[PDB]
């Protein structure tokens, strides 16, 4: 997101996710969790292993919070100024950990809509995911 | 560069359904797509505007071919990468003057090319294998730098 | 920049820069060379030696701009828009290259100003240098 | 890594100049100022609030002039580099989870300290050697990730 053409792009990807956004949060949290064990640091409060409950339910979360963002694209800064406070301020994230997950969730979509994953829409979509990042990490 | 031995043998397992051509013609279209300033190195393959003429391009598929081809390389020598890559490294740096960030950046595109052909067969445990050697890969053509 | 206290850092700190914004550019570029050959490429048609004419001007060019987005805080997008096109869609100019010269810029500022370049003002130094790259990459 | 005997030279003539103790306590504190998720690694050193706090804590200039100590032997070691920091290595990766891209931004702002000390001594020529061996340092520390 960000140009016009952008937004198209990611508001139409996004309506093909619909339901799903919650089930593939997990499954990116847990290809990130194994490719990166880096990132297993941040979450010593979670059971970890495959089909957690935890793992799951915080997938849905994550997958709302992009659901919340796909409707604000023309303000992101507004719509996720709670969670930039919490990434930076109190976990204090690594900026590089975002460029990882976002990785894991482009990844995450090429297995579950291999049709509709177009290189046009995967550059959107790539777009859309650092400008999230930027504003999570807004306060560095 | 180090996986156990289960982890390699399901690495080649996959490496055996790779169609070189195929993806490696859509990884490096992807890479030139998604990361448009990669589109300089390449100016002598004609027409890169806009994503139809780079996937249809004769010369990217060629050349996709030739780095996926390369790729397969590493994967066959997991214990010798860096002499594997010594001359391609020495080329980068050397003649055409590459960033070694762009080296992970193709990885982890091939890898989102990888998940897309082969879908619910790209287990996160799998990914999680290929992205060591994406890395070892990225590692041993930076090496001369 | 970007918080009301950085932007406060960075506009007293470009005041002591002042007259010699130009030689700081033409020594943040030599500085860039050197460090990071990749770097030359971008300059075919210059004279890259040191005291090269063309890096004395192409010097006083970066210092100008940079002093043009000084003035210009709360809109750099507007202010920098006609270099975002010459470098993004003209040049091609990798995002790797920004971070390097900000670098070389914060490495000559730091042999200049030494007692002004507090740890304060170097974190806001930084955000500026980041915003002003963002700014120029925006097209990608 | 590898520099000219010209270069090593003029590397080690500067190193005889440099206090461990207030460049290490500097360049630490500037990188938990500069980039503030580093202080994450750090909570055991207490208040590390604003820049006020970091520059004046002790834990920050001694474990900076212990960083700058291990810098040192890099600086007298050139050739062996990976075997000098492989205990290092594995400290940072296995027990501290450091991400490694953190290593080449302590590098960078040890470079920019090195300028603030030695001002018009510390040439372009000399920054770039620096600028090697600080690359060379912070590869060296990564190899076991
Ligand atoms: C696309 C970027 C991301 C989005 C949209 C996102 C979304 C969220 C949301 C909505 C929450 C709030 C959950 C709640 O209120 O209970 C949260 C919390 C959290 N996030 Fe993120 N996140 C992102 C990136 C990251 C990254 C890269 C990491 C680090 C690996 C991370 C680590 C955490 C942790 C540790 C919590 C607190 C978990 C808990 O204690 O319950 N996040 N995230
Ligand atoms: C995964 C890492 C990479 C691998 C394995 C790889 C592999 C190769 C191979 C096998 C060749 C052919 C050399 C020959 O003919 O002997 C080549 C050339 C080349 N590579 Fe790469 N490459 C990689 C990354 C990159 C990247 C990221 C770029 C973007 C800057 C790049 C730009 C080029 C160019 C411009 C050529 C010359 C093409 C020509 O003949 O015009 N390479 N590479
Ligand atoms: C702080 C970020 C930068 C600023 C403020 C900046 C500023 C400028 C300005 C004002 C110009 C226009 C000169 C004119 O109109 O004649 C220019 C051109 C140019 N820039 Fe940048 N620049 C930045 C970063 C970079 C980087 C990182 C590179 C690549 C190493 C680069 C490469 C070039 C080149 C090749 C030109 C055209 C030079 C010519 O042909 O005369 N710039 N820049
Ligand atoms: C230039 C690269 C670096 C060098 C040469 C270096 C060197 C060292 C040394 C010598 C120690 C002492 C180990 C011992 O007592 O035997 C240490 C520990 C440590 N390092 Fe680093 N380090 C580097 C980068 C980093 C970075 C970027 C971080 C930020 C995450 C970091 C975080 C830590 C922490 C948290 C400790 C343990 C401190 C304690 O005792 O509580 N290091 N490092």
């Amino acid at each position: 997101v960000l140009s016009a053409a952008d937004k198209t792009n990611v508001k139409a990807a996004w309506s093909k996710v619909g339901g799903h956004a919650g089930e593939y949060g997990a499954e990116a949290l847990e290809r990130m969790f194994l490719g990166f064990p880096t990132t297993k640091t941040y979450f010593p409060h979670f059971d970890l292993s495959h089909g957690s409950a935890q793992v799951k339910a915080h997938g849905k979360k994550v997958g709302d919070a992009l659901t919340l963002a796909v409707g604000h694209l023309d303000d992101l800064p507004g719509a996720l100024s709670d969670l930039s406070n919490l990434h930076a301020h109190k976990l204090r994230v690594d900026p590089v950990n975002f460029k990882l997950l976002s990785h894991c969730l482009l990844s995450t979509l090429a297995v579950h809509l291999p049709n509709d994953f177009t290189p046009a829409v995967h550059a959107s979509l790539d777009k859309f995911l650092s400008s999230v990042s930027t504003v999570l990490t807004s306060k560095y | 560069v180090q996986l156990s031995g289960e982890e390699k043998a399901a690495v080649l397992a996959l490496w055996d359904k790779v169609n070189e051509e195929e993806v490696g013609g859509e990884a490096l279209g992807r890479l030139l797509v998604v990361y448009p300033w990669t589109q300089r190195f390449f100016d002598s393959f004609g027409d890169l505007s806009n994503p139809g003429a780079v996937m249809g391009n004769p010369k990217v598929k060629a050349h996709g071919k030739k780095v996926l081809h390369s790729f397969g390389e590493g994967v066959h020598h997991l214990d010798n990468l860096k002499g594997t890559f010594a001359a391609l490294s020495e080329l980068h740096c050397d003649k055409l003057h590459v960033d070694p960030e762009n080296f992970r950046l193709l990885g982890n595109v091939l890898v989102v090319v990888l998940a897309r052909h082969f879908g619910k067969d790209f287990t996160p445990e799998l990914q999680a294998s290929y992205q060591k050697v994406v890395a070892g890969v990225a590692n041993a053509l930076a090496h001369k730098y």
